[PDB]
C-alpha cells in the first residue's frame, strides 16, 4: 500500500523498494548461481541438472526464434529469465508482512516504475544497437522503400514497443500484488489455498512469456 | 555448463567420424588384399609368355 519510495538521498529521490528488492534477489540468485558452479562434475549432478536444464531451455527458446546469432544475447535473455522467475518465486513466498518499514513497504523489484523501465531502456538500447550493428549507419530499420507514409510510424512503434512490454510486467506483477495483499487482508489464510496455485501457474508462465518476447524483439532487431 | 553436453555430443561426433573413415580403410585393404595376389597372378602368367616367347 505504500509503495513510492523512502528519503534515502543519494544525489536524486530514489525508490526503496526497487532498490532493496533488486539488489537482494540479485544477491541471492548469484549465490545460488556461484556456489554451485564452483565444484560441477561432467555429470549433470544435484544443482547442475537444474541449472543446464534451465541452460537448455534458453537455447532452445533462443534457437527458434531470433537468428544466426543469438548466442551472444543468451546471457542477456537468460538473466532476464531467471530475474522474473525468482522475483515472481519471492513475490509469492518471501515474507514481507511480519516485517515492517517506518516510510515504506517491501515487496518485489517490478512493483514500481524503475526496475521495469530500466528492463524496458536496455531493451530498448541493445535493439537500436543491434540495428545499427546489423544494418548500417546511416538509416536503421526506419526507412521506407515500399510505402510512403510508414515512416514515423516506424520511429513511433520502435519508441512504444519497449513501453508497450514494460506495461505487460506491471499489469501482471501490480494484479499479482493486489491478489496477495487483499486475500490475506480479507481474514486468517483459508482463502489463500487455492488461489496460491493459480498464482504459482501464472507467475512461472509469466517468467517464460517474458523470455520469449525478449527473444522476439531482439529477433526483430535481427529483422 | 556448455562444454559437459559439448563433450558427450563429441563423443558421438568423433565416433560417426572414425567409422566413416574406418570403412573407407576396410575397402581400400580388401582391395589391396585382393590387389597383391592379383598382380602375382597376373604378371607370373605375364613373364610365363614373354619367357614362353624365346623358349619357342
Amino acid at each position: 500500500v505504500g509503495q513510492h519510495f523512502y528519503w534515502q538521498i543519494g544525489g536524486f529521490q530514489i525508490h526503496g523498494q526497487v532498490l532493496i528488492t533488486s539488489w537482494v534477489v540479485i544477491a541471492i540468485l548469484l549465490g545460488s548461481a556461484a556456489i554451485a558452479v564452483r565444484s560441477p562434475q561432467t555429470i549433470p549432478t544435484g544443482g547442475q541438472n537444474f541449472f543446464e536444464y534451465v541452460l537448455e531451455f534458453i537455447r532452445d527458446v533462443s534457437k527458434t526464434q531470433i537468428g544466426e546469432e543469438y548466442r551472444p544475447w543468451v546471457p542477456f535473455i537468460g538473466t532476464m529469465f531467471l530475474f522474473i522467475f525468482v522475483s515472481n518465486w519471492s513475490g509469492a513466498l518471501l515474507p514481507w508482512k511480519i516485517i515492517q518499514l517506518p516510510h515504506g513497504e517491501l515487496a518485489a523489484p517490478t512493483n514500481d516504475i524503475n526496475t521495469t523501465v530500466a528492463l524496458a531502456l536496455l531493451t530498448s538500447v541493445a535493439y537500436f544497437y543491434a540495428g545499427l550493428t546489423k544494418k548500417g549507419l546511416g538509416y536503421f530499420g526506419k526507412y521506407i522503400q515500399p510505402t510512403p507514409i510508414l515512416l514515423p510510424i516506424n520511429i513511433l512503434e520502435d519508441f512504444t514497443k519497449p513501453l508497450s512490454l514494460s506495461f505487460r510486467l506491471f499489469g501482471n506483477i501490480l494484479a499479482d500484488e493486489l491478489v496477495v495483499v487483499v486475500l490475506v487482508s480479507l481474514v486468517p489464510l483459508v482463502v489463500p489455498i487455492p488461489v496460491m496455485f493459480l498464482g504459482l501457474f501464472t507467475s512461472g508462465i509469466q517468467a517464460l512469456i517474458f523470455a520469449t518476447l525478449a527473444a522476439a524483439y531482439i529477433g526483430e532487431s535481427l529483422e | 555448463l556448455g562444454d559437459f553436453m559439448d563433450k558427450r555430443d563429441a563423443s558421438i561426433k568423433e565416433q560417426l567420424s572414425g567409422v566413416k573413415d574406418t570403412s573407407s580403410e576396410v575397402k581400400q585393404l580388401e582391395e589391396q588384399a585382393n590387389a597383391v595376389m592379383r598382380a602375382a597372378r597376373a604378371e607370373i602368367s605375364a613373364a610365363l609368355n614373354k619367357m614362353k616367347k624365346e623358349t619357342q
